[PDB]
């Protein structure tokens, strides 16, 4: 099943403080307006393809989804990045360590690292081997669909891993909904107030009028 | 759609037809002109190194270029005083405004200085003023003469004309009463002065309407200031592309200077750097060459500036469609940022009426020629009028003169000529 | 004046000479609140490196280090660097830095160099085009050469595709190019995909066996994490210093500022895309990064003919931050105010002009545009002229400049 | 000091290639400003390298030096057709053009020539001693209006 | 058409889009010309049969 990205899956581009600037830039960003898939947090979370990067948003009452996996066979055949929430810490792991491959659970170590109603936002790339993790999160507006109006994902990690991915899938802790579309190469215009912030963009490769 | 042209008009001629009109309505068409755009400097060792002393000796390897451009705007800059100075500074004394408004109806309090003001421009310059809209050694200078001063030249020609018409602008100003001084105006354009008096209450009236709708125009209609908001945009424009410009890298490893001096090491330094200075200084005199060509075009305005203020303000022009559309009368000159407006008031006639009308009337074997007119008829009743305004005199000896006998003129008709 | 005029003679004007700036009193370095020591000296004395093919690599993060003694160390055999000279990495920081290390002949350690192409640079370790960082080896027959051949070392002779920079691929499946079926074992056309050096004693000194390291710098808008062996001094604020924030180098007055960083951003940048800010690393404040607070310096004076005296405009300066009078232009220094307002001598701006008057001084004053008068206008009274006067005026124009000729090849070569 | 705008041409174009000779004494990043230098000190495929750095800098000097004289012999041009207006309108007629043809009321003018110029003698009348008189927009006499 | 070209031609900034600008500004010029040299005249005349 579809549904619209409408104006959702900016980011900033660099941890730098730009202000008063309608400012511009090329990377991978989620195209305006374009098609993306939905899917219920059940059973429903299958393999996916990862393509050049993700977005992926969620819908949940009290945080369902508890972690992901990033790889080329997701399988423990190969070091494959598990992400992961103990409900203190974000955990990461590359370990070939096999989660329920039933991709639940009801409530080898080249690396390693520790930090409907609540919507999660997620944005994933991988640039060198290393993968670089953008969020939000918020109370909801509308029940089901993804909110049409702006706003911008921060940056939470950063990690060296050195790591070849092509799919993912999402895991879940059990006794919600979630979103997935893929970035493109696309410039940007940037609305940068004179509060350090993003607050508003311009997919330039939209249509004419974006041109 | 294809475009039309204008509306289509088959003008109604035949041999013996002449429309005259039976009114007039005085236009006041606004004009505006560009005279001086933003003066700007550049310290080029400044804008290309950055106090960078490796850099700094680096340029100095390229000679005259620095000084040469800094040398280029320099007369830039002097010249915007320049054309300030020539637009406005056309009479050297400040002429002042009596403390009594008794100009025979014509109400001049909405382009004469208002003391209501902090800065004392008159209402309609107020609202030029409203609609109208850098840190790494390229700088903005002010102008030599502020709006503060600008306004009291606006008044100096504006209190000028209404006091003493065109003399202020050829010897002292000589004062005569505001009523005879349009009398003047219009006999300056053929129509007898008569009819000025005659009408004086209706040409006041069309007259302070006509600048009424001014203020409403230019309060509603910002993109009439148009030609002065784009001389900002075009220099603001150029100022932040040589801005920007030094951001990129032009073949070097990076554009930030302080990089290939932290990075690399001194060798290899000056190759990366010499590509940051030849591409900012192409830059530069990329900028600077625009310039100087826009300059030219802001001069060009401002010679024709100068000379609608000695021609149009200063006097009356017969020089068509030179000062505003319609027959010229008078003008006042207003300020605006970067710029000047004209208020042109024109006669422009109205109510035609069609008459028969001939060359020339033959009496007793004599042609008779309008000494200055058209012969017209209604039908059965022959007069003569002024050419600008339907104003029928009988035929007479006085408003006719003679020469030669009936034969020779084509279309000549047979009418008795009145001797008083 | 008389030097950016290249003459000994100035005329009465104003002359646009210089540019003040605030002089850096000390300089200031801010490094990250960091010790010890980092482990390339581990690296430089490991037992052996990985087949090529499976190249190691350590990350470098949270200490300090000395390279100036290893390029002159006769414990390596060559040294390299792209992007940073090697004289120049004592002064630095980066955000990390990698060192990956494996064994190859001699003969490829010419593909350890950016943008390579080759059986190592394409299928065993691959450089970027713009890779920032340096290379150190060592010829090691003497660890890694035996008779008969040590043939421990292998390298990845073949792969259906090419890696990406820092791809790291350690699978020997088999290269089957044609239709000669795999199934795990040699064929024609389905080669083994490594192969092995067998270093022998009899190796000539290019195909002998060379220990390699690289070290892959990074500095990025996330701070540093590794530098060289320079101390921080403690912070300046106020003052214009020549700064060094983990390499990030100027001349600038350390502005106090509440500039609203968000909390993940830590450097500040003007439209130039040059910085203008920073977050101090050790005081976790936002420095704002002022230049030397410039303005241009103009030299208002009468001509070298009439005096020596002179007077200076510090253009967009004001005069309490450089007689002193401020105009709207700039501060003024040197010249005399005046209430009394005149003709206009010498243009200053802003309605300013100054002149050489009463023993002699530049006065500066606000010009007058004309004597004032007031028209006797009412509306029943005329002036009419008695008399005239004839004047002649004299008006003059140019029409033609001077016909000048260059012949380019004569001007440029000769 | 008068003639400032006919010395200040001879004194442009004067500056412009003074400014252009001193440009042969730069660098430009070559091992020496004067190119017999470069031939005498260096075999051919590095003095090749030397030499179009002198070339590329010479040569962006000499293309800096035409474009400002277009740009300036248009500003000249400019002044000649004015010129050109006040000989066919001010010498060869009267003008009725306020303060087109001199200050005060056109006369008469008379061109002399000047070097790189012209210097026009335009003759002006001047109304000089005024008397205030009372006045009236018209008289009336036997019950009509009676205009001037 | 050369894209290899191209991307170095991105590093030598915003000439490119000035030049593509200043040949606009100058194509629009010429409309305006034409314009106020025949469009003076505010109704299309006719001459009589
Ligand atoms: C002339 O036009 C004005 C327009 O306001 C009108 O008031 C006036 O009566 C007209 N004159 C004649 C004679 O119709
Ligand atoms: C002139 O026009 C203004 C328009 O606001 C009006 O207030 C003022 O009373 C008028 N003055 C005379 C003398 O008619
Ligand atoms: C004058 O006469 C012609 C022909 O009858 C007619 O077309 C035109 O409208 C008339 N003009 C006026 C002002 O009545
Ligand atoms: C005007 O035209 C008519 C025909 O429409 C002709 O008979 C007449 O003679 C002409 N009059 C003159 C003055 O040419
Ligand atoms: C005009 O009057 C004369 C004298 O009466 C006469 O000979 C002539 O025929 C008349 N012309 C016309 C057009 O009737
Ligand atoms: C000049 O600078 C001082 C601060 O040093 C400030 O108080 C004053 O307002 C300034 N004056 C002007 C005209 O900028
Ligand atoms: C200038 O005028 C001010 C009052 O406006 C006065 O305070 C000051 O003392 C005067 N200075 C001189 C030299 O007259
Ligand atoms: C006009 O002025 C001259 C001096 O310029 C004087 O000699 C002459 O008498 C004056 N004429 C009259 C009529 O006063
Ligand atoms: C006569 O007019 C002049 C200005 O033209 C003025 O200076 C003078 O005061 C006037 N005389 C009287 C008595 O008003």
């Amino acid at each position: 099943a579809y549904t619209n990205s409408f104006t959702r899956g900016v980011y900033y581009p660099d941890k730098v403080f730009r202000s008063s600037v309608l400012h511009s830039t090329q990377d991978l960003f989620l195209p305006f307006f374009s098609n993306v898939t939905w899917f219920h947090a059940i059973h429903a979370n299958p393999v996916l393809p990862f393509n050049d990067g993700v977005y992926f948003a969620s819908t949940e009452k009290s945080n369902i989804i508890r972690g992901w996996i990033f790889g080329t066979t997701l399988d423990s055949k190969t070091q494959s990045l598990l992400i992961v929430n103990n409900a203190t810490n974000v955990v990461i792991k590359v370990c070939e360590f096999q989660f329920c491959n039933d991709p639940f659970l009801g409530v080898n170590c080249t690396f390693e690292y520790v930090s409907f109603k609540n919507l999660r936002e997620f944005v994933f790339k991988n640039i060198d081997g290393y993968f670089k993790i953008y969020s939000k999160h918020t109370p909801i507006n509308l029940v089901r669909g993804l909110p049409q109006g702006f706003s911008a994902l921060e940056p939470l990690v950063d990690l060296p891993i050195g790591i070849n991915i092509t799919r993912f899938q999402t895991l879940l802790a059990l006794h919600a909904a979630y979103y997935v579309g893929y970035l493109q190469p696309r410039t940007f215009l940037l609305k940068y107030n004179e509060n350090g912030t993003i607050t508003d963009a311009v997919d330039c490769a939209l249509d004419p009028l974006s041109e | 759609y294809t475009m039309s042209l204008g509306v289509e008009n088959s003008v109604a001629y035949s041999n013996n037809s002449i429309a005259i009109p039976t009114n007039f309505t005085i236009s006041v068409t606004t004009e505006i002109l560009p005279v001086s755009m933003t003066k700007t400097s550049v310290d080029c060792t400044m804008y290309i190194c950055g106090d960078s002393t490796e850099c700094s000796n680096l340029l100095l390897q390229y000679g005259s270029f620095c000084t040469q451009l800094n040398r280029a705007l320099t007369g830039i800059a002097v010249e915007q005083d320049k054309n300030t100075q020539e637009v406005f500074a056309q009479v050297k004394q400040i002429y002042k405004t009596p403390p009594i408004k008794d100009f025979g109806g014509f109400n001049f309090s909405q382009i004469l200085p208002d003391p209501s003001k902090p800065s004392k421009r008159s209402f309609i310059e107020d609202l030029l003023f409203n609609k109208v809209t850098k840190f790494n050694g390229l700088t903005v200078l002010p102008p030599l003469l502020t709006d503060e001063m600008i306004a009291q030249y606006t008044s100096a020609l504006l209190a000028g004309t209404i006091t003493s018409g065109w003399t202020f602008g050829a010897g002292a100003a000589l004062q005569i009463p505001f009523a005879m001084q349009m009398a003047y105006r219009f006999n300056g354009i053929g129509v007898t002065q008569n009819v000025l008096y005659e009408n004086q209450k209706l040409i006041a009236n069309q007259f302070n309407s006509a600048i009424g709708k001014i203020q409403d125009s230019l309060s509603s209609t910002a993109s009439a200031l148009g030609k002065l908001q784009d001389v900002v945009n075009q220099n603001a424009q150029a100022l932040n592309t040589l801005v920007k410009q030094l951001s990129s890298n032009f073949g070097a490893i990076s554009s930030v200077l302080n990089d290939i001096l932290s990075r690399l090491d001194k060798v290899e330094a000056e190759v990366q750097i010499d590509r940051l200075i030849t591409g900012r200084l192409q830059s530069l005199q990329t900028y600077v060459t625009q310039q100087l060509i826009r300059a030219a075009e802001i001069r060009a305005s401002a010679n024709l500036a100068a000379t609608k203020m000695s021609e149009c303000v200063l006097g009356q022009s017969k020089r068509v469609d030179f000062c505003g559309k319609g027959y010229h009368l008078m003008s006042f000159p207003q300020s605006a940022p970067h710029g000047v407006v004209f208020l042109h008031v024109t006669y422009v006639p109205a109510q035609e009426k069609n008459f028969t009308t001939a060359p020339a009337i033959c009496h007793d074997g004599k042609a008779h020629f309008p000494r200055e007119g058209v012969f017209v008829s209604n039908g059965t009743h022959w007069f003569v009028t002024q050419r600008n305004f339907y104003e029928p005199q009988i035929i007479t000896t006085d408003n006719t003169f003679v020469s030669g006998n009936c034969d020779v003129v084509i279309g000549i008709v047979n009418n008795t000529v009145y001797d008083p | 004046t008389k030097c950016t005029l290249k003459s000994f003679t100035v005329e009465k004007g104003i002359y646009q000479t210089s540019n003040f700036r605030v002089q850096p009193t000390e300089s200031i370095v801010r490094f990250p609140n960091i010790t010890n020591l980092c482990p390339f000296g581990e690296v430089f004395n490991a037992t052996r490196f990985a087949s090529v093919y499976a190249w190691n690599r350590k990350r470098i993060s949270n200490c300090v280090a000395d390279y100036s003694v290893l390029y002159n160390s006769a414990s390596f055999s060559t040294f390299k660097c792209y992007g940073v000279s090697p004289t120049k990495l004592n002064d630095l920081c980066f955000t990390n830095v990698y060192a990956d290390s494996f064994v190859i002949r001699g003969d490829e350690v010419r593909q350890i160099a950016p943008g390579q192409t080759g059986n190592i640079a394409d299928y065993n370790y691959k450089l970027p085009d713009d890779f920032t960082g340096c290379v150190i080896a060592w010829n090691s027959n003497n660890l890694d050469s035996k008779v008969g051949g040590n043939y421990n070392y292998l390298y990845r002779l073949f792969r259906k595709s090419n890696l990406k920079p820092f791809e790291r691929d350690i699978s020997t499946e088999i290269y089957q190019a044609g239709s000669t079926p795999c199934n795990g074992v040699k064929g024609f056309n389905c080669y083994f995909p490594l192969q092995s050096y067998g270093f022998q004693p009899t190796y000539g000194v290019g195909y002998q066996p060379y220990r390699v390291v690289v070290l892959s710098f990074e500095l990025l808008h996330a701070p540093a994490t590794v530098c060289g062996p320079k101390k921080s001094t403690n912070l300046v604020k106020n003052k214009c210093v020549n700064f060094n924030f983990n390499g990030l180098t100027g001349t600038g007055v350390l502005t106090e500022s509440n500039k609203k960083f968000l909390p993940f951003q830590q450097f500040g940048r003007d439209i130039a895309d040059t910085t203008d800010a920073v977050r101090d690393p050790q005081t976790l404040e936002i420095l704002d990064i002022t230049p030397c607070s410039f303005g241009g310096v103009s030299v208002i004076t009468p001509g070298t003919n009439t005096s020596n005296q002179v007077a200076v405009l510090y253009q967009g300066v004001n005069c309490t931050e450089v007689n002193v009078f401020q105009t709207r232009a700039g501060c003024l220094i040197g010249a005399e105010h005046v209430n009394n307002s005149y003709e206009c001598d010498i243009p200053i701006g802003a309605g300013i002009c100054a002149s050489y008057q009463t023993s002699q001084s530049i006065i500066a004053y606000t010009m007058s545009l004309g004597v004032e008068n007031s028209v006797a206008y009412s509306n029943n009274s005329i002036a009419i002229p008695t008399n005239f006067t004839i004047s002649v005026t004299t008006e003059i124009l140019p029409v033609s400049m001077t016909k000048t000729s260059v012949d380019c090849t004569m001007y440029i070569c000769g």
